[PDB]
RNA sequence: UGGCGGUAGCGU
């Protein structure tokens, strides 16, 4: 359900980190078990992460706030568990 | 048959090997999808012959572009022929017409 | 608006195969799409037999050559793919041909069990040029329904296939040509009513009224689903 | 349950293999490129759908693009696996994203032959045709009356 | 010379007929081209390609 | 399996608008996709009944080519205006209906004079517009039934009218779809890959809903096939 | 389930 990534590049800009942050978006869904937040009517990882990225929900901002909170709030886990 | 042709597809088949041409006029005495058995007649046996040609066709043979190459009969028992008239077509003839 | 009901006026056969039929009373708009959907579906569905399984006496493969005809094996097959057949009663039908001696061997020499009927006996299937040379095959005859190729029924390969049994495509249309030219009809007063007259060309195995009714009726089985919807 | 029995039921062509091949291509871009490659639009990318026969179906407005007219070339076909050359595929590799030249900035995609044609015949007016100075209120209508 | 055959064959001189279309049964605006040409199959199979 | 023929199961219907519909029907066999929605759409287009208008009249005009005080409109957008207005009739065939307005605004198909056979769609269509509070108009429109599109030019002499004063003629469009497309698409059924799939998309007047027009023209095509059933 | 050169031909 998806033809057209103008829409998606004037979103992000210079046609190149959409790429990588569409590529990491994609593997957090695939290998990293992640859930999409955008709804799935049938469809693969790839255009799941152009589409959240054409809503604006994600981008490189986003991404990697989210894998820092992850990251801290993990190790707090960790810590307190080995506590 | 091509229905639109130059007049030389005879002279392409009859030059070309792929037909058989008779060498001796005669009548037809065994005609078969392997063999054609030809009496040549009165004028035209060598003294102590048999006056008997024998036509051995080459029935689904390979080529060099792995093609086939075969021969069908195109006369009948009993029609009279001539020599230099065709007896068997080959590969693309048509009753001795090039036929692509 | 009280649409008039086109019937089946009369049937002219002219000949064993050329047939034209006449359909009337019809309304200005219904004759094209009659005849063309007509046309179509006895074109495409009509349904027929077929000689598709051929064995021969002493013939190991169709690319070879018997002594005694001056045609060749795939020769012989080809002028049987054009055998017209009718049955009349079963799905599966085994006809034997022996014949022996100068001469045409045609489609009359083919012994028939009675139910089968030949339509063609002046069909020639082969040349027997010498005397003591005899010609010995059994042929299948299937009912069905378009063309088939010999590769999709090679593709049923739970028997395997006993060397000898040569395949030949089957052309079940038992139709070659379908034409129609609707014109103007006298009926009562009204000068709108037209008759549609169809004009087929088959190979004399089905009748024209059974044709007609046969796509009839298809027709009207695809339409039950159009006239529920949801 | 292996690797082993997958092979042999790709071998045997059931129809689940079938299924699971449409569920795999619905969405994965190949790349189709000529041997004589000369500009930069020689390689490009589709989302390919499943097809009979024995040929690649190739786009009509595209073929100009490739400079390879319908008298017996060959296309070649490649398939990306990992995620980014899919992403690239879907973003760069795309016919969709190709539409100005990169030489002249010139849109690269240019009806022509047949197409062209037959506008043509839809846009030449007569002047005694059928149904002149027949009033219509839309376009609507007009199909209608044509057809 | 063609044109002559055509009238003894009692076809149209013109050479060109009125073609009906049999996907969805209208008429040809315009008379097309039809006859019989000789074509050849040439030894560029697909099957051998792909 | 000659008589089986494949069906479509999987009808889809989708609704764009209130009028416009799209229907998707699959599995179906080679080729009855095309001469089906040929039929389809001939029957639907040409040969469906409905009540449209027909004639009418208006005081101080006598031709085509006049103009009246009052309207911005010229004569011919109010023909067409008139042309686009939908009615459904139940009391009878021919009915006459008269409309008479003085003012400022919009004159729309609510302010017709309402009877109890007769029934309008769309009230805010907009049959004109009044400029001056002086001027005033006054029509009287004639509503018949009748079958699918009846072009003016066909009546202009046949109708035998003798030219009564203002009697204007007007296109008649009794069908009640507005615009039918059909296409097919490949579709695949098991290993088959070769079946058509039927895609239309229709709109209608909205005088009577998209997929009863379509099973009033399925009805009408079986009943017409009526008498070679079986 | 083994490919290395050479020769000829084919499509741009
Ligand atoms: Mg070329």
């Amino acid at each position: 359900a998806r033809v057209t990534v103008q829409d998606a590049v004037e979103k992000i800009g210079n046609r190149f980190d959409l790429v990588l942050v569409a590529a990491r978006r994609a593997r957090q869904m695939q290998v990293g078990g992640k859930d999409p937040l955008v709804p799935e009517e049938n469809d693969k990882t790839t255009v799941i992460a152009l589409r959240e990225i054409e809503e604006g929900l994600i981008n490189n901002q986003i991404l990697d706030v989210r894998e820092r909170q992850e990251q801290q709030e993990q190790e707090a886990a960790e810590l307190q568990a080995v506590t | 048959k091509p229905l639109v042709g130059t007049g030389m597809e005879r002279a392409v088949a009859v030059d070309s090997g792929v037909t058989a041409v008779a060498k001796r006029g005669g009548v037809v005495q065994y005609v078969d999808a392997s063999r054609i058995v030809i009496k040549v007649n009165e004028d035209e046996m060598y003294p102590g012959e048999a006056g008997i040609d024998i036509y051995n066709l080459t029935k689904y043979t390979r080529s060099n572009q792995n093609t086939c190459i075969n021969q069908m009969p195109c006369v009948s028992l009993g029609e009279p022929v001539e020599r230099g008239d065709v007896l068997a077509d080959g590969p693309s003839t048509d009753l001795g017409e090039l036929a692509l | 608006t009280e649409f008039l009901k086109p019937r089946l006026v009369d049937i002219e056969q002219v000949s064993s195969t050329h047939a034209k039929v006449t359909l009337e009373p019809l309304e200005r708009g219904f004759g094209h799409t009659l005849g063309n959907a007509l046309r179509r579906i006895l074109l495409s569905s009509m349904p027929g037999c077929a000689v598709t399984e051929v064995e021969i006496d002493g013939v190991l493969h169709e690319y070879s050559t018997k002594e005694g005809v001056q045609e060749d094996i795939l020769e012989i097959l080809l002028n049987l793919k054009g055998l017209a057949v009718r049955v009349q009663g079963k799905d599966e039908v085994i006809l034997t041909l022996n014949k022996s001696g100068i001469g045409p061997v045609t489609a009359a020499d083919i012994t028939h069990d009675g139910d089968v009927e030949i339509v063609k006996p002046q069909h020639v299937i082969c040349h027997l040029t010498d005397e003591n040379a005899s010609i010995s095959m059994r042929i299948k005859v299937q009912r069905g329904r378009g063309y088939v190729p010999a590769s999709t029924r090679i593709h049923s390969e739970e028997d395997e296939r006993p060397i000898g049994r040569l395949l030949v495509d089957a052309c079940y249309s038992p139709v070659e040509r379908i034409a129609y030219n609707v014109e103007a009809a006298r009926v009562e007063q009204r000068t709108d009513l037209d008759k549609l007259v169809i004009e087929m060309e088959t190979n004399g195995t089905i009748d024209p009224e059974e044709a007609i009714r046969r796509a009839a009726t298809i027709l009207a089985e695809q339409l039950e689903a159009f006239v529920d919807l949801r | 349950t292996t690797i082993k029995a997958a092979k042999k039921m790709v071998e045997r062509e059931e129809a689940v293999v079938w299924d699971i091949l449409d569920e795999v291509i619905r969405e994965h871009p190949v790349l189709l490129n000529r041997a004589p490659t000369l500009h930069r639009l020689g390689i490009q990318a589709f989302e390919p759908v499943l097809i009979e026969g024995k040929a690649i179906q190739l786009h009509p407005l595209v073929c100009a693009a490739y400079n390879a007219d319908f008298d017996g070339d060959q296309m070649a076909v490649h398939v990306p696996l990992t995620l980014e050359a899919q992403l690239e595929a879907r973003a760069l590799m795309m016919s969709t994203n190709n539409i100005l030249s990169p030489a002249n900035g010139e849109p690269i995609i240019v009806p022509s032959q047949d197409v062209v044609l037959g506008l043509y015949y839809m846009t030449r007016d007569c002047v005694n045709a059928k149904g002149e100075g027949m009033v219509l209120t839309g376009p609507k209508e007009a199909e209608r009356l044509y057809r | 010379e063609i044109k002559e055959l055509l009238k003894l064959g009692d076809l149209p001189t013109s050479g060109q007929i009125r073609l009906y279309d049999g996907r969805t049964g209208e008429q040809f605006e315009r008379p097309v081209t039809v006859g019989y040409m000789y074509m050849l199959k040439l030894n560029h199979l697909v099957d051998d390609k792909m």
